[PDB]
């Protein structure tokens, strides 16, 4: 639900595909620095919690 | 938890390059057009307006993973045993699963 | 020591990013923040920089601390390595890119080492928070009371089951390496690396040029060269340029690891229980916030639970 | 037992071809090994292989 | 960097005014340089 | 009343004599440390104020 | 550098003014607080001394600070010039009478020099607020986002 319990969903502690939905969303970097500027929902396990 | 890995971009530095979706949980790829980057050294590279920057982000499983991590389960009926002791006549205190 | 978790990092090499404020204004700190993961339980916390404690320009000594002052690396003791979220943290322990540390809760990051006439410092917007383990929210951990399991890092440099990823370093910018000599430009090689060199004097120029180089251009300004070492690698920031399609991948031990320990918890004072018919009263007077949960042992659960602050009584 | 690929020469993953110090032989060829073989399960004896000097 | 614009020895574009003022705003002091 | 506003009722500000009802419980030393925790009521007066 | 910016400095000279806390009581320091002035966007605040930072007696060099051990001035090289509100502050730069310095929000604002073994800090009882600029409150300047226009002291001594 992008970021509410499941947000990360590995199916199981070493699975290689994993289910993520964070919106992740990507900017542009400014001001002629190198940056990968990314804004994304907060951690949903951190909310359950 | 999850960690958001940032691999390092590239910087065709005249021209351009266009990205290509790859297989990773929740990729994101996003080409920016005249960048003109600066870095410790100079003016990273020439031409001022024809600069791309790559800018991919794909997310992964925190380290703290394999140490807290809520678990799901689906739950069934299952079975039910006790630890039962017993003392009879004589006899003295005598335990056992059941 | 020098077992495979400090030989390891023999291959790695410190690098400069774009801090986002040392002191005032952006720059391009020798010891540049990534990676602040404050998710331990006790406010220890772990930052993963850019200027590695451990090595030194060969060898592997803890006192010292290996930083890029430009093209060239520099070992230097640990002089004042400082980490700072509010209120100056405790050093626990610094290997490789990570240095570990006990914070009270802030709301940003600093980590500073000196040089002597330099300071050397980088600060980020990180908001850690104390995270207290069990009932009771303690603003700083108790000398006594009860054990309970709670989620830390390692002080255990030993290079288990986590990993990060060091590339090759991208060509990496320098102008310094460019001299006007004579009426043109002059590329001027570091003794082991090749530099790459574009100059647009109008019809473009460009080469890979090991030995030293003159070209046929009038001023510094038009030319842009760029050196390329191999011989190290770097950790994969996005705050490097990547050397375009030129994608090979590298793994690297990561010294402090989470693992599953003991933190003490506080205790809650004795309450005060006064009997009455079908009635228990409760005074707590509770020294720090306390859950309190009652449920009846009946069918009907009714389960209350409240936080107390205030000294109070309940029924 | 596992096995490694450095550049066309197949090999073990617990002696390399370098062994006495590899990172003073040819470092590029130290980092160039340990970065093709980067999914190899046995990637720590490659790595304790690739960095032990003497 | 802009006409109305001072650039560095390292291609950084700062304000003109910002010029021989005493304060090293570019990392390689070149703006309070050619200062007599 | 163990912390409420009689805690500590000494008759005179210099009475030998004292009362004293702060709950004073005694935890055991954990870890093989030298220390005598104690786990005890807050202030009365404190709270009073 | 010296044009204008800094040579007009010659004319005053350090005072010894009270300063409400020395470290542990009242006295008049030759380092007093006044009209700590924080009204910028990033927690940039301006604080006034009664030192003059970047005069030397002889003249400028910018790196040494004056101050009066009495009826007699005396200047020295700057040992530690530290700010505090309730972590330290980054000193963006000095002029004067007045020294600029980016500060966490705390709640008194603190300053001190060192002369070899003494002391010399002042502390003032004053609000310093970190003012986010824009429709979300943050608590430090991030990395990215959007450039908003705000107000902020020049470093520039102009
Ligand atoms: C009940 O069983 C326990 C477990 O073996 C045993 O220790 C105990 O003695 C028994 N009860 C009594 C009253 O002895
Ligand atoms: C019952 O609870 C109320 C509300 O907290 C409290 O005011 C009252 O004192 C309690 N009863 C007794 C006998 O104390
Ligand atoms: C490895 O050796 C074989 C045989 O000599 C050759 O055909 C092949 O091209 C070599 N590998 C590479 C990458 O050149
Ligand atoms: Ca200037």
């Amino acid at each position: 639900k992008a970021g509410s319990f499941g947000d990360l969903q590995s199916r199981t502690s070493t699975s290689n595909d994993l289910y993520a939905n964070t919106n992740l969303k990507l900017q542009r970097p400014q001001a002629g620095i190198v940056h990968t500027p990314f804004t994304q929902v907060p951690s949903g396990f951190e909310r359950w919690k | 938890k999850y960690k958001t890995k940032v691999p390092s971009p590239v910087v065709k530095c005249c021209g351009a390059t266009q990205c290509t979706s790859k297989p990773h949980p929740d990729y994101q790829c996003q080409v920016f057009s005249g960048v003109y980057p600066f870095m410790w050294g100079g003016a990273y590279c020439f031409c001022d307006t024809e600069n791309t920057q790559m800018s991919e982000a794909y997310v992964e499983r925190s380290e703290e993973c394999s140490i807290d991590h809520a678990k799901a389960y689906k739950v069934h009926t299952g079975t039910v045993q006790a630890m039962v002791n017993i003392t009879y006549g004589s006899v003295s205190w005598r335990s056992a699963d059941v | 020591d020098l077992d495979t978790h400090f030989t390891q990092y023999k291959l790695a090499r410190p690098y400069i990013a774009d801090c986002p404020n040392c002191g005032h204004s952006r720059c391009d700190s020798p010891i540049a923040i990534e990676e602040v993961r404050g998710d331990a339980h006790a406010g220890v916390i772990r930052i993963q920089t850019s200027a590695m404690f451990g090595l030194k320009t060969d060898g592997v000594d803890l006192a010292y601390m290996s930083f890029m002052n430009g093209k060239t690396q520099k070992s230097i003791k640990i002089d004042n390595l400082h980490v700072r979220t509010s209120a100056p943290c405790s050093l626990v322990s610094h290997h490789g890119y990570y240095i570990l540390a006990q914070c009270p809760p802030g709301d940003t990051v600093t980590v500073g080492f000196h040089d002597g006439p330099n300071r050397h410092t980088c600060t980020v917007a990180h908001k850690v928070e104390f995270r207290p383990v069990g009932r009771e929210k303690y603003r700083h951990p108790p000398e006594h009371g009860v054990e309970l399991p709670c989620n830390r890092y390692t002080h255990k440099r030993a290079d288990q089951g986590h990993y990060v990823e060091m590339h090759q370093p991208g060509l990496v910018a320098d102008h310094s390496l460019l001299s006007i000599h004579s009426a043109k430009v002059k590329i001027t090689v570091p003794s082991g690396a090749q530099v790459k060199y574009y100059c647009k004097c109008p019809d473009v120029r460009k080469g890979i040029t090991s030995s030293d180089h003159t070209t046929t251009c009038t001023d510094v300004k038009q030319c842009r060269a760029y050196l390329i070492d191999n011989k190290k690698w770097v950790y994969n920031s996005g705050r490097l340029p990547r050397g375009e399609g030129d994608t090979f991948k590298g793994k690297l031990h990561v010294p402090f690891v989470p693992v599953k320990a003991k933190c003490i918890a506080t205790l809650a004072p004795e309450p005060l229980v006064e009997h009455k018919h079908r009635t228990l009263i409760l005074h707590l007077h509770p020294d720090h916030p306390t859950l309190l949960t009652t449920r009846s042992l009946g069918s009907d659960a009714n389960p209350t639970r409240q936080w107390i602050e205030r000294p109070t009584t309940v029924n | 037992t596992v096995m490694c690929v450095l550049a066309n020469i197949t090999f073990p993953c617990d002696q390399p071809p370098c062994m006495p110090c590899c990172y003073e032989k040819n470092p590029h060829e130290t980092l160039t090994m340990l970065e093709q073989n980067y999914d190899s399960r046995a990637y720590d004896q490659l790595l304790d292989a690739a960095v032990k000097c003497n | 960097c802009e006409p109305s614009q001072f650039q560095c020895t390292n291609g950084r574009c700062i304000t003109l005014l910002w010029k021989c003022d005493g304060d090293e705003d570019c990392v390689d002091g070149s703006d309070e340089k050619n200062c007599v």
